[PDB]
Formats: structure tokens, C-alpha cells, sequence
């Protein structure tokens, strides 16, 4: 297998609730901000305002509302940062982050506005997918979570919030690092197939 | 075998970038 | 915060009941028609035709075979005009044009075969904008809703028929002016917030 | 109306269950693997592993860890051959293929590891679109179903299996020719429009 | 009329070839 | 302020136009 360099760093999805809403934006620059806004020609900016959803209530409309400057997102060598700049905190919950700190993988941070906190370390990354093929197939599949980063405008959730998962919340997104998959890609198409077989039937 | 080689180069690759395999390939 | 020209005049989704359906059209030409035929490569062609949908039934089936030529969707200087080009009739729902008339903002018009209807103005959307800064924040932040207009094939909605919302009927698009959400994004970008409190836990 | 050269003789759509799942794969080489891998920068490969769904259970799951190489899609000539890499069956259901062996054109075929199967033959496609012409506008509108070709890894459906419909199956992909599509076109739009009125209201 | 054309020319095209009309056109 | 500016130069510019404010800056 032979790779080409991606031409976007990350790729963010929207959602409101268990909803999927809105195109898929593509991040050309290492700096972008997913914002409450309306510029929809700005590679840049991921403007949440103007996306419809005929759908929608009126708990993620008061939301979309408080979203405002939203959340920017940069790399600096190989880590990754999202610094709130919205008016209310953001929610982030990134497997590569837990695992620094020896928190739970589905541990959920709160960054309130004007901080920053670094959600993803490659060189952490490239170790655990080196322990990895020592485990199998299955282990090192599942590292993608490793590279999708899950995050909340203003509302929270997890142990200390009523609001239990993420498509309990009315307004997140989730972010693909495309370089570290690409990584992975290599690795995985070197591991095999699992083990346990899968009838046609069952 | 081309694991340990991948791995190498990745844990290289990653000090310092988050570049794919095609990046660090053009060092 | 900096600008350039958006690349595509409007953007167009397809829908069928309350479900999207097919990937968000993006209009290079000033000129376009939505139509129900299955061209895929064309830049003035937005072609229902060719979309597939496994969940769809027999209502929304028999509709998409009567949407033929479909919709012919252009703007001249800053007002957008919608044509008639189907045997069937259009519905369409712009809050633009039914503030122009003096209608309700949710009024459905209807465009009979043969027939074209304005369905956007800028210059009476600059002078609802310059007025709505004296509201404050979420009033400028709901234009985005005079920015998006919707319309129905074949099917009518509202007061005048059994159908009451556009999710009800089988077959319609929702159209986004790139032009003007730009402009309200300049003008959201210096709205400050929302003076009404969200809490993290609410 | 003129018409200029796709650039992608195919597009792509990935579905799990009833939901459809990430953005459409648009290719523009002539061979292609869809696989449960994850590279996402390939013209040549549309990676599924990389697809997050957040309401996904653990058939789904399951069953994706098993798509592994997948299938190879490629054509030669007018003719478009699908070729199963993966351990696991893949599961097609080709009218174009089905009416070429005088089966139903909603039977389902079954691909071993290591085989491949003619899943189109375009002058077959010619010979039914000619045909259409004498049977009326709605006869040539279904063609459409001759241009779209779905398939689902590892889990078989149909007569042969206890899953019946392919919103059944955990893991399958929807494939859309487009030079086929763009001649049947170029019929629809000569042929007028149906006989049978769809009132505005019913 | 100008759909026995197309035919004609489909079921040509279609021997060889996956290309929509305008690649026949330019022959 | 500049929200007055913004106002303005959008009321001239939408007189005759569908343009964002790149294309009127540019006039």
C-alpha cells in the first residue's frame, strides 16, 4: 500500500442529539475555528449558525444561540489544542487526552472560556499503536477512537452531569485526525484478520 | 518485518509532526 | 474578520418527509434548474432523479416521477426568481417574500406551471438586517431564516391544504443564499451575546 | 441539453442497518477497493473503518472488523466487475446482473474470497433502455434501478437467509454508475411526462 | 426522431465502453 | 461604529447585487 499526504489535517461532523447535521467540513489550514456563525466560504471557519434542521427543538435552538465564537482548533508539531472561545464552556472527551492523565477513555473535560487544553499527543499515539499489534487485529482497529475527539458546546455530560452520553447533548462535534489514521492504515493492513469467524448467516 | 519498520518510523515521524507516512517518506 | 466571495451563489438539499436524502448541491452558475431527471455531472442540474433511497415509499415515489423538469432557480442583480418548469405546480415558503407581500413569514405560495415568482430581494433584506442590529443579538441571529427557503414539488402545504408542514410533504428542497449569510455574518460578528444565561447543567 | 464527461464513473454510499453512514465516495480511477481500513486520503480507497457512528451496536461493529480487504471494484470496457479480497462473502444484488441470467432482478448473489462477478454489462443496459421507450415515460424513469448496484459484506440476504431485506444487513454499500445514468438522461428527457395526474392536494 | 438517434448511438457506445454522451460525441 | 459601516456599504451594495462584502470591497 502506498499513501498520499492528506490535504486536510481533520474532518468535523455536527450533530444535534443521535442527529447528524450539516455537510462534513474539511480543515485545509492547521488552524480553524467551529464557530455559532454564518460565513459558509471561509476554509477557516466551520459556521454552525447556518445549518438547518427542520427537525430541531427548542433546547438545541437556545444552544446554537450561546455557541458564539465557539472553539478553535490547532496543531503545533504533532499535538493538537482546542482553546474555548466561546462565552460558555466546551465539553471534550478525547481517549489520547484520558490516557495521559490515567483517567477512564470516556472521560469528559470541561474547558471553560479562555483555556486551552492539548487533546491530542502523537508521539503518545505512536506508542500505543506500537503496543498494540501486540495484541491483535482487534486491538489495533480499535485505536481509531484514538483519533476521534468528541466535544460539547456548552452543555456537559458524564458522572457529573444529568446528561449520561454525548447524543444527549444538544449541540457537538466530532473530529477525525486524518494523519494519525493514515498511520494506523499502514499498521493495519499488515495485522491479519481476527480470529473468530463470522458466518454468512448468523 | 515491515511492522517493526512502519513503528520505527512512525515513533519518529510523531516527535515532532502529524504528518502521514507519505510526509515523513519525503524526509 | 476577513471575507472572500463564496465560490457558489446558493447551496440545495433534498428532502423527502422529515428524512434528507442525497448529498447538498452546490451552485456555480448563476442559472440552475432542480429537476427530477438523472444527469449527475452537470453544474446546472441539480437531478433528483438519480438519488436512491431504500427507506422511501409509494407516496413519495409516485411524486418524484411528476417532478420532470422541475424548478428553474437564477437571480438577476440581487433578487432571486424561482420558474415553474414542472407540469406540476411548486410551493414555496420564503419569508423574504411573504414579509414583501405583508404575509405571514410561514405563508406558502404557489407557482402554477409556466410561472416564476421572486422569492428573494437583497436591498429588502439589507433594511431588515441594518434594523434588526436595534434588537440586539438573537434578533439579527434568526435571519438566517429570511437566508433559506423551501419549496415543495407537486404537493401543497399550510393553511389551504391538508398537508401542514414541509416535512409532510414527499418531495422538497431547501435552498441557502450564500451572498447574504456572509453579510449577516459581518454583522453577528459584532453582536456581542446573548444577555440570557445558559448553564452547563440546565 | 449537452452534457459533459463525469469525472467519477461511480459513486458510492456506505449504509449500516437502515442508516446511512458517512459522506459518498465519488471515484475517479477506474479500480477501487471499499475496505474496513482507514486511510482517508486514497482515490483509490474508500476506507470504512474510519466511519464513526455513534449509534452503532455491536452487530455492526462486529461485523466491520471482519470486512477487512473488502471488495475491488473495477470495470473494463462497458463492463463492471466486482472481485471479493475480503475473508468473508460479499452479498450483491445486480438487476442488470439478475435479468442477465433470467433470475428475479431482486435476487441476491453470493461472492466467495477470491472470486469476482460481472455486476454490469452496459450494452445490456443499451439494449432494455431501447426497449423502455415503446413501454412509456415511467417504464424508462425505473431504469435508474439498472444503474445502482447494492452489496453487504460478510451477511448474506434474500431467500437463502433468515435477513430479507438489505436494511437487514449490518454493513452494505450502495453504487451508482454515472455514464449509464447520464444516457438514460438523455432519453428521460425526450420522453414527456406521466399520464396520470397527481393532484396538488391529495 | 432524435431518440432513435440516441439509441443508435448508445447501443454503439455501450460495446465498448462506460462513457456517458458527451465522450461518444467526441469520437 | 463599524456596525454602521457594515450596514451601509451592504445597503449600497444589495441595491444591484448578491454579492458577500469581498466582492463589494472590491468595487
Amino acid at each position: 500500500v502506498t499513501y498520499s499526504e492528506p490535504a486536510f489535517w481533520c474532518s468535523i461532523a455536527y450533530y444535534e442529539l443521535n442527529q447528524r447535521v450539516g455537510e462534513t467540513f474539511h480543515a485545509s489550514q492547521p488552524s480553524l475555528t467551529v464557530d455559532g456563525f454564518t460565513d459558509p466560504s471561509n476554509s477557516e471557519r466551520f459556521c454552525l449558525g447556518l445549518l438547518s434542521n427542520v427537525n430541531r427543538n427548542a433546547t438545541v435552538e437556545m444552544t446554537r444561540r450561546h455557541i458564539g465564537r465557539g472553539v478553535r482548533l490547532y496543531y503545533i508539531g504533532g499535538e493538537v489544542f482546542a482553546e474555548c472561545l466561546s462565552d460558555s464552556a466546551i465539553f471534550v472527551q478525547s481517549p489520547n487526552c484520558n490516557q495521559r492523565y490515567g483517567w477512564h477513555p470516556a472521560t469528559v473535560c470541561k474547558i471553560p472560556p479562555g483555556c486551552n487544553l492539548k487533546i491530542f499527543n502523537n508521539q503518545e499515539f505512536a506508542a500505543l499503536l506500537a503496543q498494540s499489534v501486540n495484541q491483535g487485529f482487534e486491538a489495533v482497529y480499535q485505536l481509531t477512537r484514538m483519533c476521534t475527539i468528541r466535544m460539547s458546546f456548552v452543555k456537559g455530560w458524564g458522572a457529573e452531569y444529568r446528561r449520561q452520553t454525548v447524543t444527549s447533548t444538544p449541540c457537538w462535534i466530532e473530529l477525525h485526525l486524518n494523519g494519525p489514521l493514515q498511520w494506523l492504515d499502514k499498521v493495519l493492513t499488515q495485522m491479519g484478520s481476527p480470529s473468530v469467524r463470522c458466518s454468512s448467516m448468523s | 518485518p515491515g511492522l517493526q519498520k512502519t513503528l520505527e518510523q512512525f515513533h519518529l515521524s510523531s516527535m515532532s509532526s502529524l504528518g502521514g507516512p507519505a510526509a515523513f517518506s519525503a524526509r
